[PDB]
């Protein structure tokens, strides 16, 4: 949900 | 918040990775720091399977009441302590529990 962070990746 | 052992204040992403690297890349090793890209917010930096992940924590205000969230308000916390304490027992959106504080 945030470019450059791992939140709810992928 | 500032009193907490897992809180490192203003440090960079690279620095968090160096610190977590010092203490052996243990699964669930973590710290919280201020975000460099988003100075109003924080980052939960967490080692999982020897890779360091970074979870953005942003403030929001609902009816004049501040909360913090890592998932656009799906899961909300009054402060960083509540967030950390929840994720020591529940994985939530994280790949693992918060097991060990990076001092």
């Amino acid at each position: 949900s945030f470019e450059g962070y791992d939140n709810s990746f992928p | 918040h500032r009193t907490q052992l897992w809180f490192h204040g203003r440090i960079s992403r690279e620095e968090s990775q160096r610190l977590i690297g010092q203490q052996g890349l243990v699964d669930g090793l973590f710290l919280v720091r201020e975000s460099q890209r988003n100075p109003q917010g924080f980052v939960l930096s967490l080692c999982h399977l020897q890779k360091v992940k970074h979870y953005l924590i942003l403030p929001s205000e609902e009816e004049g009441r501040l909360y913090f969230s890592m998932d656009d308000g799906q899961t909300r916390f009054t402060d960083l302590l509540q967030l950390v304490e929840f994720h020591q027992l529940n994985r939530g959106i994280l790949p693992c529990l918060l097991r060990h504080c990076c001092t």
